[PDB]
RNA sequence: UGACUGCUCCCUAGCAUGCUACUACCG
RNA sequence: GCGGUAGUAGCAUGCUAGGGAGCAG
């Protein structure tokens, strides 16, 4: 925290790696041998070999994934487009990259109007399109970091909000695992900068054996490896034209953050009934069980979504650290201590200050999450719980405690001040007393930051818990953004669920003979995804009857809806599958001289298939 | 599957069974033909019923080791490429001014974001528009990082050449605008 | 990890790890070699061993495939598999292999451990592929033979040419000098440092080295090993005479300082591999030198097996030849750089295989052939490509230290390929302009071994004298002094001074390093001093062994002088065949 | 995804050992292959057992199976042999007619284009098959015309005299006016431009098309391209119209050519006029006098 | 140029389990 | 007689791996 302040005053051409010319086989290179962060001071390597006749394979790796050689051998660069401190350049011609538009899928369109859709005046209307972008969009989007400032965070209350967040994450378990128990789905996804000229993560997950990956992972627990990072433009339907960009970290960062965190990660994505809800399906009546855990019992509930504007670029850096210090608090035995530190420092050197390669030209990335590492969707969740708690502590201190009526929240605030400022060490007695109160009057539920918060009310109306002016305050002074009170709702009713969570409203239909909460999407969304595809192969439908099935699986709960044209979306989709099939079949019958003889495809175009997936049994 | 050991026992026994059907003698002939057959079939119970799982196991393991030899050649290819990249990208390190700026430090350690800024032998500056173009790379020389730079060529978006005569205010809005100036280090 | 098999060319993946070099073995031939030998380990993409928890057994035939590991008898689960079977061990491409009746040769070379000359009869007598693999294993045997010598650790430095030299325990001390081009290193603490490359003699250890230093304490010196690397290319290429002198450009004018040298430049301009039958010292160092000017537009590569053998070739280069387009690389032993460093693309180029990059030329010269190994020729054919090829010298000289020979001798034509090629295919070329020797030894070589092609050169000027003496022998560690010859030194040096101002040739230069303390004639190793010999020398037999008593040691000993050297051939082979005057003991 | 040349049947197979590897049809494909030396067939993918590292060449030996192909020495047993029933399995498996007149079809494709008899055999077929024979002719020509070397001049001498060699061994061309031996120089990496020449006997006489100079180690060929399949008939649908209607039959004819309209009137009432006329016999005058008999 | 993570459908392959009948052979 | 066990099909369940596609942050 202190270093974060005392490190504005010094110059910014003296942060980053260090280097030093080492001689391998009587030839000199440059290689990183430390770091200088704005927070954690200086950090020196520990296994530097001033000579070597031959480098192995692990070596070759950790020397070609480094900025030092590339940068220290490249033409200078001055970039007058941004404010971010550029660094070097590699090519001789900068590269300007663009984004194409969608593809029209006509036959679905005529078939869609035949049934009488898109009548000027209707309630469903195209809205999600494939927006285009010109040349310099990549960099005019990278630029947005200039919303990320150095921030000092208050401390005698961060050192308490961190207890309570940890208490939330307590039922779980985790530790280091070995290089033969990791699990990696989809093994042909890119490997990041220096390596993606040779092949996908597969090739570097083979050639490196098991004791290799173990030498490597138990090596960077006494070292530091700076890394690069491409920057990529997404290409996907959307309702706004500011392009989206996602950071493709290089292999030798994941290939160790995995082995480090995997167990805790896959033990969050397999517990039901807690606060975080990653890994809890909504099908087969999961959504109902979510929304019925939240309403646990709180006496006069409401609800209360909210949203952070520009979340992954405006995030301070103290809160990213605190995230990692709560995700690595389980290794009380697997790892020692200086092991834990060189691991934290390796994270901060790879995904909170690395050397973005946006274009053909290294830069520097001030702070804030990189949303493509190997522990985002949980880092964001713990940061989110952080904001919720600290809004509670502000809301509970800042109250004229002479008018408070009870006699238990009075003493709660008294000892909250004591243990907050007049104390230096923990008090797990009172941390427990608080967290109990806090989960009796403020249940929550937290995906990767889209929250819902069924707060008791007749408190939050005398400021004994959060509200939303309080999230306004906190976001302001501790995250530096203004949370415009026009994307934060508040259902005052519960028989209808939350106005929106994971971007899906919620209808209390009455199926079987009882009442459930199916979750429907957004008619324009489903239609749009029907009409606009990427590639001319998505277009032709007969080849891909497998999309319309899924889209119809998602567009089902619209059938029970009250408004009309909604339900007609579903029926359109069913008749469309029927047409697709019974045309393909004969079509292939002619050029053949036979075709389909054994069916029960007829289940695809009647609703009693699609209905199975919203009744609790599988 | 047509040339196993006990196949011969089966062949003789059931050819004999058919020789007995050719004579057609007693019912104890049936006792024979029905204990021989069933026992000779109790043979193939095992021969062409086990070796057929042995061939599964064999060819399976063989194909696995084929796949392994493939992976192991890939390792060699990637190593050779990475290595030659390093040993061709080092040669331009400019091993002089560097040699100085290292051998003066407290001990070898000199933050990276100055090695190019004091030893690189070519600038490349990107400009958005004219009004900013003036307040830097004007004329034929400018100074930045306090070494003396001298322009020598200018391109633009479409990657072509313009002469520094053309970048006024009037001829401005015909210039694919993010002009990219490529200077050199003048002493 | 895949590749051709060393016998069948059949694409395989088996490695007879029981050998030292691990050659690639076809399935069927892998059987053939595992059967009639003790080769009982074969590695594929794994080692064939019952990797049961704590087993050990190592026999392909004895091993049983079990599931996915391997097992022998006491380990296999119920589902198992004879690895050995069908005469075809279980390795990839089991369905593609040609086998070969030729297997006893392989069994031999795997079994034959290089100890007699019959071993070398083998090496020369097999298939190009198989003698190639042979020569490689040969070098393996040599690196296990010679690094099986002590580590010359000078613990104390006395002066110049006398040191207190020690070794490791038990590991034997090498003999003498030339076959032992030493290169010492000094300790620091955790690592080693340079010292220098030497040539080693006894005392106190007198030395006459190739490099220097400031020699200190614990100074250890080694005959450093290396790694004999595969011999992809052959040793020699199959030739043809061309319909034309194509690839080369005919000249019309030419300096006829070399008469019968253009007549052979012409035949090599049309034939690929070639070699002259020219006696020791006969203007070969003028032959290719004049050739360089003969086709004033051809790429010539100048080489020999030793960097100190390319002496003469390096002298007259910058004399006859122009000074510009000549080149020879010198590795950081220091050699003749009167050419230039790092300049492949120069019309004239020199050096020895010990250090030179991959290239390609048109004409090839190679000296120092009688002491060549097929391993070297292989290197040559691997380093460059040309259109015609010339190997310089004659076979009928000294061969290299075939040290693992401990019995029968190796015959000349059996040294390397060209050796058997120059008597049965015959001499591609020959030099007769024998500008070196008088009338005695010209006819002596001609009717002695050197196939009666050299005539009487110049005059009998009278200085080589010979007796009918005896001389008693004595030995030591691996050398021979001879007091009944060190006395005979002065005993003959009596009657005329035309002896005293000479050099003292010796079989084992302990005798010279000691008798120079009496008189002072130079220490000379008989091995590779041809071209670095004096026109007037002295020789003493010192030893009556085959190292002295052959037929080809004295033809590299009486060729050296001009018309004068003391031929005490008291040894009991070659005496009453050549004729001189017999001056009694005086 | 087109038609075989003698069945008007869309197919999708491609013969193995041919020239362009032509389109063939299931059964018709069979009648091509089983009556000559064709031993593999290519489709949407080529027909080869995709058991890793396997090696199988004849279609017959394979068998289908799971979503792939296999082979006897590698397959799963649950086969389905391809080359079966006299009809090798592939798209359009039913609607195919095949033919017995194939060894003439084949002859057209299975003529090594060495014989004037092969020309008789190209004279022995029909329109699809004849355009086919013609393209096969062109292809065999071109794969022979690239059987010579690359005329590398190392030492420059005078214009139309040099010290020329070649690559290695590759034969010597009929050096007359048939070959425009054009040069491609080398500068650093790429083969680029000595220019278009014409080589004759010297000291080697060339004929520089555009004004050109010679270099060192830079060489000369006639690099080939891609003769492609055609469509409409070589001889048009012959139909002498009922009349010469729909044109502008001007009255005023340049009568210097008094044999010209004597055929113009027969040509204006005839599609294709492929005539026998000796050299310089009112033919070069013919069409240009037609230019006045028909300026429109 | 194609990031990490979660849920879901569809088509092949393999293993296990059971279910399964027809044959066997023994008591 | 009843069971034994062994080969052969057939069905279901589950697990595995590889393939295609969809949605959410
Ligand atoms: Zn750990
Ligand atoms: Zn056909
Ligand atoms: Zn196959």
């Amino acid at each position: 925290n202190f270093n974060v302040l005392f490190s504005t005053v010094f110059p910014p051409t003296s942060f980053g790696p260090l280097v030093r010319k080492i001689f391998v086989d009587g030839v000199p290179f440059v290689v990183s041998t430390g770091y200088h962060f704005r927070e954690l001071g200086v950090v020196h390597n520990q296994d530097v070999n001033l000579h070597s006749s031959r480098l192995s394979f692990k070596e070759l790796l950790v020397y070609a994934a480094d900025p030092a050689m590339h940068a220290a051998s490249g033409n200078l660069l001055l970039d007058k487009r941004t404010t971010c401190f550029s660094v070097a350049a590699l090519t001789n011609n900068v590269a300007f990259q663009t984004v194409k538009p969608g593809n029209f899928n006509k036959d679905f369109y005529d078939f869609a109007v035949s049934k009488g859709f898109f009548k000027e005046g209707s309630s469903v209307e195209l809205k999600h399109f494939f927006f285009a972008q010109d040349g310099n969009a990549a960099i005019s989007d990278y630029d947005y970091y200039r919303y990320n400032l150095p921030t000092m965070c208050d401390i005698r209350q961060l050192l308490f909000v961190v207890e309570v967040v940890d208490k939330y994450f307590d039922c779980y378990d985790g530790g280091c695992i070995n290089a033969n128990q990791v699990i990696v789905n989809n093994l042909d996804k890119s490997a990041g900068f220096p390596f993606n000229k040779w092949g996908k993560a597969r090739l570097y997950y083979d050639s490196m054996s098991y004791e290799d990956q173990d030498a490597l992972f138990a090596y960077t627990k006494r070292n530091v490896i700076p890394t690069i990072t491409q920057m990529n433009l997404k290409y996907a339907i959307s309702a706004k034209n500011r392009a989206r960009t996602v950071a493709g970290v290089s292999i030798c960062s994941t290939m160790t953050n995995r082995q480090f965190h995997q167990k805790l990660l896959k033990s969050i994505a397999a517990t039901r009934g807690a606060t975080v809800v990653i890994g809890t399906s909504k099908f087969y009546g999961g959504w109902h069980n979510m929304l019925k855990t939240v309403y646990s019992d709180v006496e006069n509930p409401h609800l209360m979504g909210w949203d952070y504007p520009k979340c992954d670029r405006a995030m301070p850096n103290m809160l990213r650290i605190m995230a990692s210090l709560v995700l690595a608090r389980k290794h009380t035995t697997c790892c020692s201590l200086s092991h834990r530190f060189y691991r934290l420092a390796n994270e901060c050197a790879q995904v909170l200050s690395e050397m973005v390669m946006c274009g053909g030209s290294l830069y520097v990335k001030p702070g804030g999450t990189s949303s493509g590492d190997a522990t985002t969707a949980y880092a964001n969740s713990v940061f989110n719980i952080c904001q919720a708690v600290t809004a509670n502590v502000n809301a509970l201190l800042s109250t004229d405690g002479n008018k408070i009526a009870d006699k238990y929240v009075r003493n709660l605030q008294h000892r909250l001040y004591e243990c907050l400022y007049r104390n230096r060490d923990v008090d797990t007695d009172f941390v427990n007393e608080f967290y109990a109160y806090l989960r009796k009057h403020f249940s929550m539920m937290i995906l990767s930051d889209d929250a819902v918060v069924c707060f008791n009310s007749t408190y939050a109306s005398q400021g004994l818990v959060a509200s939303i002016k309080n999230f306004k305050s906190v976001l302001y002074y501790q995250n530096n953004v203004f949370m415009s009170e026009a994307k934060c709702w508040t259902e005052t009713d519960l028989t209808k669920g939350p106005h929106e969570f994971c971007s899906q409203h919620t209808m209390l239909v009455k199926q079987g003979d009882d009442y459930v909460y199916l979750p429907y999407p957004d008619p324009s969304r489903i239609l749009g995804a029907g009409c606009f595809v990427d590639d001319i192969v998505k277009t032709d439908g007969t080849l891909m009857i497998e999309r319309f099935v899924s889209l119809a699986i998602d567009a089902y709960p619209l059938t029970k809806h009250p408004n009309q044209e909604y339900a007609d979306v579903f029926h359109l989709y069913l008749q469309y599958i029927r047409k697709l099939h019974d045309e393909l079949t004969g079509h292939m019958l002619d050029m053949y001289s036979v075709m389909l003889t054994n069916d029960n495809t007829s289940r695809y175009w009647e609703p009693e298939f699609y209905e199975a997936m919203y009744t609790p049994h599988t | 599957f047509s040339s196993l050991p006990s196949y011969a026992a089966f062949a003789t026994a059931q050819e004999a069974y058919e020789q007995a059907v050719a004579n057609g003698d007693s019912e104890v002939v049936l006792k024979k033909l029905k204990k021989s057959l069933n026992v000779a079939k109790s043979e193939f119970d095992r021969d062409a019923a086990m070796q057929r799982k042995l061939e599964k196991m064999a060819d399976q393991a063989m194909t696995q080791m084929y796949k392994q030899a493939r992976s192991e050649d890939k390792r060699a290819k990637v190593t050779s490429a990475m290595q030659t990249m390093l040993f061709t990208m080092l040669r331009k390190l400019d091993n002089d001014a560097l040699n100085n700026i290292i051998n003066n430090a407290r001990d070898g350690c000199v933050p990276l974001n100055i090695i190019p800024l004091t030893t690189a032998a070519k600038l490349m500056v990107v400009i958005p528009d004219y009004n900013t173009y003036k307040n830097t790379c004007d004329g034929t020389t400018f100074t930045y990082a306090s070494a003396l730079w001298e322009i020598q060529q200018v391109v633009d978006a479409d990657s072509k050449i313009v002469q520094l005569s053309e970048i006024s205010m009037d001829n401005s809005p015909n210039l694919a605008w993010p002009l990219i100036v490529t200077a050199l280090r003048a002493n | 990890a895949v590749g051709a098999c060393v016998l069948c060319n059949s694409q395989t993946s088996l490695r007879c790890g029981a050998c030292i070099r691990r050659p690639f073995l076809c399935c069927k031939c892998c059987y053939d070699h595992v059967i009639s030998t003790s080769h009982k380990l074969v590695l594929s993409v794994n080692p064939y061993v019952c990797n049961a928890p704590g087993c050990d057994v190592t026999d392909v035939t004895q091993l049983y495939l079990g599931g996915m590991s391997y097992y022998c008898k006491s380990h296999k689960p119920p589902i198992s598999f004879p690895l050995c079977a069908n005469g075809q061990v279980f390795g990839l491409y089991k369905n593609t292999c040609v086998g070969s009746d030729n297997v006893t040769d392989f069994n031999a070379i795997a079994t034959c451990d290089w100890t007699n000359a019959g071993d070398y009869i083998l090496a020369n007598t097999c298939t190009e592929r198989l003698k190639l693999f042979a020569a490689e294993t040969l070098k393996a045997t040599e690196e296990t033979f010679k690094l099986s010598y002590g580590i010359a650790t000078v613990r104390e430095v006395l002066s110049d040419r006398e040191l207190h030299l020690s070794w490791e325990v038990g590991k034997p001390r090498p003999p003498l000098n030339r076959n032992y081009v030493f290169t010492g290193y000094r300790v620091t603490k955790n690592s080693k440092v340079q010292i220098g490359e030497y040539t080693f003699e006894k005392g106190a250890v007198v030395y006459r080295g190739t490099t220097t230093y400031k020699l200190n304490v614990g100074d250890y010196f080694v005959l450093t090993s290396h790694t004999v690397m595969p011999l992809s290319a052959p040793t020699l290429v199959p030739q043809e005479h061309y319909v034309r002198i194509t690839g080369l450009y005919p000249t019309l004018n030419i300096s006829d300082e070399f008469s019968s040298n253009v007549a052979n430049y012409q035949k090599v301009g049309m034939q690929k591999y070639s070699t002259l039958q020219g006696p020791p010292g006969t203007g070969k160092s003028h032959f290719a030198i004049g050739l360089a000017l003969y086709y004033p537009s051809a790429r010539i590569v100048y080489t020999a097996c030793s960097h100190a053998a390319v002496d003469a070739l390096c002298e007259k280069a910058l004399k006859y030849l122009p000074i510009d387009k000549c080149s020879r690389i010198i590795p950081a032993v220091e050699c003749f750089d009167k050419f230039k460093v790092n300049s492949t693309l120069e019309q004239y180029v020199f050096c020895t295989v010990n250090a030179l990059p991959e290239t390609t030329a048109d004409i090839v010269v190679f000296d120092e052939i009688s002491m060549a190994t097929n391993y070297d020729l292989s290197v040559v054919n691997a380093r460059l490509r040309a259109k015609h090829y010339v190997y310089i010298g004659d076979p009928a000289q000294l061969p290299a230290p075939r040290t693992l020979l401990t019995k029968g001798t190796l015959e000349p034509e059996y040294f390397n390929s060209v050796c058997r090629l120059m008597k049965t295919i015959g001499p591609d070329m020959f030099l007769g302009t024998c500008r070196r020797c008088p009338a005695e030894i010209v006819d002596t070589v001609s009717a002695l071994v050197y196939d009666n092609k050299l005539k009487a050169h110049k005059d009998k000027s009278a200085q080589c004298f010979k007796m009918f003496y005896k001389g008693v022998i004595t030995h030591d560690v691996s050398s021979a002094i001879n007091r009944p010859q060190i006395g005979v030194v002065r005993e003959f040096l009596t009657r005329n001074p035309a002896w005293r101002k000479a050099v003292f040739i010796s079989p084992y230069n302990s005798q010279n390093a000691v008798a120079s303390k009496i008189l002072g004639l130079p220490t000379q190793t008989v091995d590779s001093s041809q071209g670095s010999e004096y026109d007037y020398v002295i020789f003493t037999q010192t030893t009556e062994t085959a190292h002295s008593c052959n037929v080809n040691r004295f033809n590299v000993a009486i060729t050296r002088a001009k018309v004068g050297i003391l031929c005490i051939m008291s040894d009991r082979d070659l005496y009453d065949k050549l004729q001189f005057t017999s001056l009694e003991i005086p």
